[PDB]
């Protein structure tokens, strides 16, 4: 992703 | 002598004594438990933790709001926040003086008859009266005629109120509040690539809407400057050091106020509702009633909410009508501050609810000599 | 440059166990630019990177990796190896063969040191109880080289799987390769490739073209005894492999 | 003429023509590159191996996975395994026909908007769809209304359809995967006395995952049975060539997806979020859906699995109700045989986005035009 | 020959052809809208359904009730409902016999001028009529002589009619009916514990009155006996399978035909407004309105109801009268029956209106000779 | 009654009362067995050699390690270094009192079964307890909240700890620890000149690392220093008389921890595991977890260690982060000293297992109790 | 609540 | 059976650096059933291990070691290293002495094939600053192990470091040795014992005990010339030691 | 309607 | 161990 999870 | 005010509701509680210009007991009305084993031994701490506790320590703890949409939910977690406002905060005894809740208009009747049987079983207060939190924005604003949008965390409701004499079938609830607004936020922020999913995280969603949305005057032409320009992007830090930019997501959440299709509620906006109470009362009173809407609530703390609901409300009422919107400050607190005014009224003292009243009726009364 | 052609015995991951019998292969290795290994068991690569892992730990650009695909069916499924150090030496082209349980690999690489700039190499670890059908078999294959590549130089080496009554007398002459003065040997019979204490010349270094002969430099080509060489005892000299390495000289 | 129906999903992409029964090209979704430099015989430099050709050569090879979650974090290894499934498996060229694309719900917007930009420009093919995997997995079972659970490699979601109508709040996405789980194994099996950290050797654990796990109808009941029987011991071999045991190990990774809390998801479990996508919806849609489950993604293959779903829901539906899931079989490749039905519906065809639509609106058509 | 009666009522509508016993074509008068988006392409679906369609799928569709008040509001929606049942439903096209039209009196000249003019111009029906529906309530009943009790969905209405020549100075119109108390008891189910907001459970509320809701013959009695016993307790069954508890609310509803003062309206009780219909007459014929007092209309099927209305009437009226209530069975579509036989009547037939009297004068020759 | 605290380690094992500041019985965790038959003037250990006595005469004897990566493999090895270390080194029955233990965090359980079944069958101490070895070294730093490097002569993990509640999934343990740096040290050496192949020279060795090794922040520049002067080489005579020189082999060895593929393990780096162990845990803690950072181990005095990876982590770690790398004197005994606070408490009572509790349960209650 | 909302 | 005294000087690892002398000092040690072992440098046992490796390289139980902890007073510290042959001879009981650098050290041995059945091996290697001073306190020794032991005979023997200006006339009879004839002295003095030319009979034979003296075969105490015995000359001599071996034989 | 009710 | 690591 970009913040809360890993990606 | 001095009688406890409460106004016990979903999100933040305000406690203090009466007469008292702001209430000195602010905090989240959040319960948790703990997801993962003890592993240190003398740590010392306990197993349930409620108000700064909690979100201090918001990263382990289950957060659960006893307060749903106005009803209370969980009265085993719901009977632990009243026991830590008045003994770890306030530092007092309610059993010495009157204490005073307030409630949303339109409540289920299960949910009076057990916050009665709690006060005078488990605290055994000498006297208890339950308001409605609409009728408590009038003697904030020194007002006695006009309509209030008590827009809070769980229930948004408005009472039409001329001189007194509150019209019970004008009486509008709607579900939509803050509470949300914020779960809306959380899907929305999806879209750009932040992602939030347990409650832990949903605080964090909460801050960035109190200090970044607001309301635009228009949202057709609004969409169009954030497509051709980044002036509304605003940076905002996490609390773990990132940094996260907010597109045009800023005005979008607080819309689903006005247009609730956002949510798929099929429910009309925040300003019909208003418009459709104002039309259930005589024709011989829209007048007045026009010119006095005073607002309330956290959720109405949006800067630009006051202008556009006047263009919201100008457009459908009558031209040559004066749309005032009373939108003062601290009317945050607005619902406390009703409160501790009319409890220091010597009136009350004839219409509180005392422990004799409830021993020979039963929880009962609370719907025959209170309103 | 010094070209060897060391014929490792079980080379997979199974010796990838030990971490001393590897530091010494990492040793041998090290000695020559171009370097061929055969006879390699392994099936995902997972060997032949952890030599890449140690030989390349220096340098990433230290030796480069030239394999051949798992053409060898019988039992387990063995890959030839060209390990060659890309700036003394660069490779141009290669292809697979074009009558042997394993099929031969050709290489080319682009020798700017030596005189020869350019020469072919051919690699073949061959089929104990078959011998007398490769040796002949690649001499037609010598020949399409000089014309699908135009390259005079050829360079032969392998496991063929020579003397100690492999071959005989009947098919010694049945050899084209003998026959024909062009394919020289450069290993005599006499020497011993092999790490057991019997003699035994398995592998033979063959060396092809006019211009390769004077490149070569006169009694370099004899095997190595790294038993003796490193002071090892005969049983951790077994313990690598049952062969001993054959270098060449190119000067 | 045709179209070429493929889904990126993580783990595997499947890849065929638009009116077959099932894809003719599937593969791990792994691209390597070469860790040390050189060549292969008979061959140039390929610099990647994608798929197949990357678990073959894994030793001198990296292995990375271009998706996580389903979110595409690197794009010029996407481009290549888009290469790779176009000239070398499918063996045609795309410019021909146009292809289909599927996508997980609720991701973000970027992932979509670079999908129509290396398309359109790298492959430049005439025209370009993306589809929902929940939606397309309706199709491939013939309905028209029910819940579509599409619990993929990265992604477990939950798209409720009635009458062909979405309900875009009623959408609920979980992180918790068949992903998730192999990696759970390995700390459970980590208690037993075995090992596993190598990303080569994790492709091990992933296959042991596939053919000995499997869902009881019970935990406490079955692991009192494993504790005190060898009944349930399986023995299972290593490619390297060893024998290892596994007993209560078994059923402890398949089932953590009903109880999310063994990983530290604070994520309510898959039956849970089933359940709760489905009360978000009007109460009079309640009947249907509830009747027409539908199960899809690799990680529904596990035995028992359709037994253990019908008994958490049961409990907490209200009863008096019939209850159904539907798992068929072939639900592994009921993401793939959805598309290949509707690729080849002639309605269809007027929702293709064409290289006219692409040039003047920009890369951002997709959100308009397409769903 | 044939002529079409159609009951242009709001709610659920009536129609058949004139001689038959009972209508055919029975279902309320909604129109539906889809609020989402059409996800799935297979088929072309419908933006709008009118009659049993809307009522099969309320769960997506937008309910909107075309006649409100007995007053048409949107005409473009009201046009849509009378193609359906001329073609969907009875399969006869409006061209080849006449129709027959009702209405509620006291109506707004502009409705019957519109309603004409779609009948000659839309539809091009050779002739038709607008007929009180009151007064053909007395055809239906035999008796030419009386007081007309018809409780409809949205308005009430009384006329009286001694031996013919209706008396246009004692009609009283009032806006209460079965809308507002369904909507009535839409808040009190709220005390309850119950919410039934959205348009869609607004349906289900109507079908809780129509099956447990009964008129208690005292009021004040039955409400000290409900609240110490569970007798007067009923249970239901939702669409979802919950079950629902009805207290006091069972009779509070239907009680409130009596009080309007509980519903804001400063208009008087049902009862009330009959016997002063009465009274507006001449003494010499209220002898006989007391003695023929027929009731119509769906809001009547309440049992007891006939009861309650001759006590109340009892009371009023003096000493030593007849006071007489008929209440026939299908009095809920008296209305319809009661045009039937007015149509096949050969002596009317000279009394309809025909095309070339409505070009020649226009649409304001339904207010000389239509009455 | 005091509580015996026994790290029972790879390498050295430290033993000591509870409540003392340092241990008193530290000795290597060697056992030995005599390779040649004849025996010495009064020699008393002829079944085998244990501890430091073993070292004194490593010669004859030859060494076997009882502990390889934390996991016990020789149980009757082990039986011996407790015989030796309650007897002839502590000087004390243990029967008299019980004893606490010490193990790596996932650990297989045959590990804690049968130390359970030796403690109450060879020894019969009357309680015991098993207490991580991470957990323990924040009890002697004497914080409550923060991460834990131990980093061992065995194994390396990270257990991050937050305010009591330590988190089960984000355990992180590395293979790679000070024995492997020992054998790499060894290899190198041999390029260089110097051959070390026997036990007795893999010891040696050992203390070279223990003296000269260093660690360097600019690792990618310090070998051009080293490259290009004599100042780095720094001589250390061996026992045979035979002065060595290190070069760039000083500071070498100590990378690997930083640079796990020297050593062909494909696992991240030391500094990167600790930052992969704090991406997993929740967002609202992370920031307090890296301002407490706690380093233990025997591999952790290398002089520079603490700023290498303060600027290591501080790179990948978003910018305005407090990164404080808490490194506090005499950190050898860290997980011991910590062992003897824990003991003295008075609360880590009631967590002893008593003898009489096993006996009911068996060895299997050495997980319900314990971690 | 008790049925329609989730309360 | 056949026992032997012999001196090595600076026995540490300095010495089997070399793999010739190594070779050596396994041929002197196979010739005698109980060999004497002093001047042990070796601090850590490793001399030892590699020492009897070679002895029981083909049988295990060919050759068993006894060591004594390093009893150097001063800096320099050694070990008295024994090495036997079990089938020949058996330790029956050892015992450390409580006046010397370094304390003496009793065995017990039971020898079937010779006429006395136990005896008691005394070893010292002397101060040569005080060898006089030293040796008188051993006759006290010899007064030890004849009733705490218990036994009739007792063998002394080992480098004491006489003669050559150490011991001269008058310093010959302070000493109890040759006072009384119970203990009779057996290694000529005229003899060298030590690998230089210079004629200095360092090692002295202590014979104490009636049926022991009985047991020891007349004439067979001689030095061994290992230098001339093995053929080698006086710098690789040198380098083994600066000492000849002492045996004696006993039937 | 068109003052009084909401019609 | 029993399988992966050596131990
Ligand atoms: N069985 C019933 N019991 C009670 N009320 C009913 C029943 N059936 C219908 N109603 C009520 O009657 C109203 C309309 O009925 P009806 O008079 O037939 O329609 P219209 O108003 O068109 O004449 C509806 O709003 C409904 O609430
Ligand atoms: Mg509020
Ligand atoms: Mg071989
Ligand atoms: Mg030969
Ligand atoms: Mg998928
Ligand atoms: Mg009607
Ligand atoms: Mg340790
Ligand atoms: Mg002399």
């Amino acid at each position: 992703w970009x913040a809360x999870c890993p990606a | 002598i001095a009688a406890l005010v409460v106004d016990n509701g979903s999100g933040m509680c305000k406690a203090g004594f009466a007469g008292d210009d702001a209430p000195r007991a602010v905090f989240p009305s959040i319960v948790g438990r703990p997801r993962h084993q003890g592993v240190m031994v003398g740590m010392g701490q306990k197993d349930s933790y409620v108000g700064d506790e909690a979100q201090s320590k918001r990263g382990i703890l289950t957060l659960k709001y006893p307060i749903e949409h106005g009803i209370v939910t969980n009265w085993d977690d719901m009977e632990k926040i009243w026991h830590h406002t008045f003994y770890n905060e306030l530092r007092v005894a309610p059993e010495e003086h009157p204490v005073l809740l307030t409630e949303a208009p339109l409540n289920p009747k299960a949910n009076r008859e057990k916050m009665t049987q709690i006060m005078f079983e488990t605290f055994n207060t000498p006297a208890m009266y339950v308001a409605i939190q609409a009728v408590l924005s009038l003697y904030a604003s020194g007002r006695t005629t006009g309509i209030v949008m008590d827009s809070g965390d769980g229930v948004t409701h408005t009472v039409p109120i001329y001189e007194g004499y509150a019209l019970p079938h004008a009486i509008l609830r709607l579900d939509l509040a803050g509470r949300d607004l914020t779960d809306y936020l959380m899907k929305i922020l999806t879209e750009r690539g932040y992602s939030f999913t347990t409650t832990a995280e949903r605080e964090i969603v909460r801050d960035i809407k109190e200090k970044l949305c607001y309301v635009a005057l228009d949202f057709e032409q609004e969409m169009a400057t954030a497509a051709s320009s980044s002036s509304l992007e605003k940076s905002y830090e996490l609390p773990d050091g990132q940094v996260i930019t907010i597109g045009n997501e800023r005005f979008r959440c607080p819309e689903a106020l006005f247009q609730p299709s956002f949510l798929g509620m099929e429910s009309c906006g925040i300003h019909e509702t208003t418009f459709n109470s104002i039309m259930k009362c005589d024709v011989d009173i829209r007048k007045d009633l026009y010119a006095n809407t005073v607002l309330s609530g956290g959720t109405t703390m949006y800067p630009g909410i006051a202008d556009r609901m006047q263009k919201e409300i100008t457009a459908l009422a009558p031209s040559t009508m004066k749309i005032k919107i009373i939108a003062p400050p601290e009317r945050k607190y607005s619902v406390w501050i009703g409160g501790s005014i009319l409890a220091s009224l010597s009136t009350f003292q004839q219409m509180w609810i005392s422990k004799q009243e409830y021993d020979e009726s039963g929880p009962s009364i609370v719907h025959r000599k209170c309103f | 440059l010094k070209i060897a052609a060391f014929n490792i015995r079980t080379f997979g991951e199974t010796k990838m166990s030990n971490a001393t019998l590897a530091s010494y292969i990492v040793r041998i290795v090290r000695r020559y630019d171009i370097v061929l290994i055969q006879e390699v068991r392994d099936s995902h690569l997972v060997a032949v990177g952890k030599l890449l892992d140690y030989l390349n730990q220096d340098d990433p650009n230290t030796y480069h990796y030239v394999v051949s695909e798992p053409l060898g069916r019988n039992s387990y499924k063995e890959r030839y190896l060209f390990l060659f150090r890309p700036n003394k030496v660069s490779v141009l082209d290669t292809y697979q063969y074009d009558s042997f349980s394993r099929e031969p690999a050709v290489v080319k690489f682009s020798s700017h040191s030596t005189k020869v700039k350019e020469f072919a190499i051919v690699a073949l670890h061959s089929a104990p109880s078959d011998a007398v059908a490769e040796i002949n078999s690649l001499y037609d294959v010598y020949l399409d080289v000089q014309q699908k590549w135009h390259l005079n130089d050829v360079m032969l080496m392998g496991d063929f799987n020579a003397d100690c009554s492999y071959v005989t007398s009947s098919q010694w002459s049945s050899i084209r390769l003998r026959t024909s003065s062009t394919f020289q040997w450069l290993i005599p019979d006499s020497a011993d490739t092999t790490a057991t204490s019997t003699n035994c010349a398995y592998d033979r270094i063959v060396v092809a073209g006019s211009l390769l002969q004077s490149s070569v430099v006169p009694g370099s080509a004899a095997p190595f005894d790294f038993q003796a060489a490193y002071g090892l005892s005969n049983e951790m000299a077994l313990a690598i492999s049952d062969h001993y390495p054959v270098e060449v000289t190119l000067t």
